[PDB]
């Protein structure tokens, strides 16, 4: 489900699903 | 950064996992 163009809320949701309890950091401008 | 690698071009599990804490 991750091998595609993931943009905006779609990307955040993929990070949420993949990282699980580890959490993640989302830095769009960097 | 992540937009360029996953939004502008096709993402990968390898790249997403680099953003997990």
């Amino acid at each position: 489900f991750v091998n595609q163009h993931l943009c905006g809320s779609h990307l955040v949701e993929a990070l949420y699903l993949v990282c699980g309890e580890r959490g993640f950091f989302y830095t769009p401008k960097a | 950064g992540i937009v360029e690698q996953c939004c502008t071009s096709i993402c990968s599990l390898y790249q997403l996992e680099n953003y997990c804490n």
